């Protein structure tokens, strides 16, 4: 009952509407993933929105180095859970696509796509 | 990457009354008169100056081969402005043992404009050499500095005296800056002051942010305050920047404000909490509609550039801005001179100074 | 731009009389004796020492909503390490009252390996708090560079003390800059002097650049020269380097190096007039023989990371860097700390405050 | 009677005009959108053009990282639209792009694309 | 029985997931090394996948500048297997690109790719 | 016998390998150079690979602005070889690529291109 993550970012590709999901470190702790062509619900506007899991792929957040950071720490021996859990709360992001399929409308037909 | 190491023994115990000065201070100010500020409103014109300095390479790590670059120059509302007063200050020369300099310029045969308009301001408010003390004695550092302060007030005077006799009396002189002189002693801020009395100035020190300026707490209230508006400061709340200032930087024994301190508002909408605020010194004899006026003044000159600034200042501060490419010509420029007033040998030696370093 | 108003008064003496103390200095330095080091000698384990920190948002002009970070860490022969040091200093609490925050903290002396390490540095040598003298007090800024000095002394005596008591006269202690102390009275560097006699401590201080005129005229020296070598800087030079310094800034006063100074050449080739060299000072009562063995230690400790480096020195200040997100970060954790005691309410406004002002 | 946005931009891409919209927080705040493929005027020197809602796309505006303050304001817990008006007063904008069809003229003729 | 190195990036590159692994000094100073084409072990949320090495590059880690450390090395005759540890330690790393191909469940049978 | 420049980067281009060669201002000075399409011998980890230059261009090294110190050394009438030995030191570098081939087994014998 609560959303899997934040909404950072949309757009219009081609013919569809497309948007950016990022699943922050204690989400991803917690064990929630998206399945790639997974269907989930947009909520937008108090209207709901049908859409699909397209893409997935990681990216720093913030003024990060991530690939400094993970190597450091495998050099030093240095477990990220259990001895630094500030430096593995930096790097623990990741990125989704979702595109936007249409709405469903009650006691009616199936609205595709979007142009809001 | 190591942290922890800090976390043990956080001592966090001085938030509390932190916090609770503060809200003090934001009591302090929720008592304050807030005179209106509506967009018309009789408003004197304007005319800003302003000082602008560079440096060549190898200014901080070896003084000694390289010089500074300064420049003040003012702008009439758009185009009835004064000239442009440009010095060099080889670092070498009398820059590492001052007290000398000053004296040997100030005695210019020639009097270049840098000279001429020290003489005037002299003259004419009768501040002597021995007004500045010592400070500026103290090294390159602070004499910089001093120098700077001394030649935006000989610019000031030397503009009231010797380009506008009569003009002045219808204008609003907007000086960047707080009205206040660090550096020197009371009898040259009393002799400035006289002075400004004695010409009845219309002078305003026109500040954005940085020196230490917890005064900013009118980014709250400003807050549901009703678009625009006038305001002064209290005397708590400039106390308080005062013993603050005095403790985190030292030397600035000289930052009272001689006068009253306002602040302004010239936008309603800003898309950040410290945008569009003006924080404005006036002289002591100047009442509060003289505040009121030249607030108006301020908002009539207002401007979206740097999230609202005052128009006049950015267009003045645009024009005796130095590029980096104007002291590297500098340099070529001396080296040429150089070259053609000395031996090729003496030329090539020095030369291969600058190559070997800076 | 308008460059023609800094070429209006160009004077070109200053430079004739520069082209004179140089060339006399060059001439000074040509007499000097050249030790080689044949890439090889007697060397022994190196021990280095350093100390880095930072400082959180706001707190150059705002530092009474911020705090401050110092880590001293040092490295030594054999994977040989001490554990490093490090503490958080609170703006708001050090700001209105120096020397009320140092004793305070030298009282706690729990756990903490800060006051462990100030402790054990007074008592180890009998330096008292009046020794510091009267320019920590004056302001934050002379206090974070005192608290950061003594700290790195307290840091070389408690581990001279504690943790190698008997295995220490078998290594060669690098402290990462000059061997002298500012603004502190002639009883400490006395007292300094004294304690590392009477220990025969096997210290020097490799300071690379700050030392500009000292590099700038070996670096033409060693244009010249050719192979490593290692040569004593002339009195001549050193006391000209002094009153530069001196003159460029007045704090620098009783900066002198306690002891002597050396020149060593490092890397064979370079791209850059200036890399590979290596400036070190040795305490008065080590010789010029142990000058040549330093020496000989630091040639073989050599490294090619940044332009010719010593290798030890380069891995101590990344041990003991402190990276741009643990200041972001020390501030997320000490909110959260500060509401988990003070309640959801008191926390509220900190974070209102801290939003308001930058 | 009042222009939706601000133009922050124009150019001619292949034979047709087009400019760039943005639409600033207040005016997202106040339920003003744009739908693509809807008709709009534009006003320039004295002359009105047919417009057309071509795309939308976020950007960010001014010095801001959007992904790392709604991420840290989703691991935070806070609500962004009532305990930081300030944060979300920096990321809510957005943008539109705006092609020029043409002109109506005289008795009701139409003058296509343009040379200004 | 170890991992060979430390995985720095994941995404999806068409129908194929990939990650991105780095090999370190110490690693390449002890002889591991991975052939281009070679199957390996993926561990993942406690779960095994199949994996080929399809790309080998080298990138700079941190903020050096590998050019001009081995060249400065270079002109000064110094063996940095000998002689220059740091400098060595601080330039001696290695990327190598790995795309899962699918996982073994139940009684052997193979699941092709991954949604995950 | 001596090696002539120093690698500073490798990697795999399509279905073969190849590496990037820097020469420096004393082995330019000292006259040596590179043909393309030559053939050289490529020491690795104890094997022997053939190799062949593809390529040759020119790239700064370091901190450098090579077109503004030229121009500027021209239009002062400077001379590099005599009044600046400095200057022609921090701009006199050369870059090549090199491809490996494959390399020479046991009885003469031929292993085209490599895994390694």
């Amino acid at each position: 009952e609560s959303p899997i993550g934040v909404v950072v970012s949309s757009r219009r590709n081609g013919p569809w509407a497309e948007l950016t999901l990022v699943l922050t470190p204690q989400e991803l702790d917690q064990g929630k993933r998206l399945l790639l062509g997974e269907l989930v619900r947009v909520s937008s506007g108090g209207k709901d929105y049908v859409g699909m899991v397209l893409d997935g792929y990681y990216e720093p957040v913030g003024r990060s180095d991530p690939t400094y950071t993970l190597a450091l720490a495998h050099i030093n021996q240095v477990d990220l859970e259990k001895e630094d859990p500030w430096a593995r709360k930096e790097v623990n992001f990741y990125h989704h696509r979702i595109v936007l399929l249409g709405r469903v409308v009650q006691g009616g037909l199936f609205a595709p796509s979007t142009r809001l | 990457l190591g942290l922890k190491d800090f976390l043990d023994d956080l001592r966090l115990d001085h938030y509390q009354d932190l916090l609770r000065e503060l809200d003090e201070l934001y009591q302090k100010l929720k008592q304050e008169r807030q005179v209106p500020l509506h967009g018309d409103g009789e408003a004197y014109p304007l005319l800003t100056l302003t000082v602008d300095g560079g440096e060549g390479r190898a200014f901080e790590e070896l003084p000694l081969l390289s010089f500074g670059l300064v420049r003040v120059a003012a702008v009439g509302v758009k185009g009835f402005r004064l000239p442009s007063i440009a010095h060099l200050l080889p670092g070498y020369e009398v820059l590492r043992d001052p007290k000398g300099y000053l004296e040997g310029l100030l005695e210019r045969s020639e009097e270049s404009p840098a000279a001429d308009a020290l003489k005037t301001f002299f003259r004419a408010t009768g501040i002597s050499l021995e007004d500045l003390g010592e400070y500026y004695t103290k090294d390159l550092r602070a004499f910089m500095g001093i120098f700077r302060d001394v030649l935006e007030w000989a610019y000031l005077v030397w503009g009231v005296e010797k380009v506008l006799q009569e003009s002045y009396k219808d204008y609003l002189f907007i000086k960047d800056g707080r009205l206040a002189q660090l550096g020197v002693r009371e009898s040259f801020r009393s002799k400035l002051q006289n002075y400004f009395a004695r010409k009845h100035l219309l002078l305003a020190g026109v500040t954005k942010r940085s020196e230490g300026l917890t005064s900013l707490v009118m980014a709250r209230l400003f807050a549901e305050a009703r678009g625009t508006f006038v305001l002064q400061v209290p005397q708590e709340l400039m106390e308080k920047a005062y013993r603050y200032e005095r403790q985190w930087n030292a030397d600035l024994e000289g930052a009272f404000v001689m006068g009253r301190r306002y602040v302004a508002r010239l936008l309603e909408d800003t898309f950040r909490p410290q945008e569009g605020v003006a924080i404005f010194d006036l002289p002591p004899y100047l009442g509060e509609e003289d505040a009121v006026k030249v607030a108006r003044s301020l908002r009539a000159h207002r401007s979206v550039l740097y999230g609202g600034s005052v128009g006049t200042v950015v267009e003045a501060h645009g024009r005796a801005s130095v590029a980096r490419s104007i002291p590297r010509r500098m340099e070529e420029e001396i080296l040429a001179r150089f070259r053609k007033a000395f031996g090729e040998d003496l030329a090539k030696k020095l030369t291969e100074w600058l190559r070997l370093a800076d």
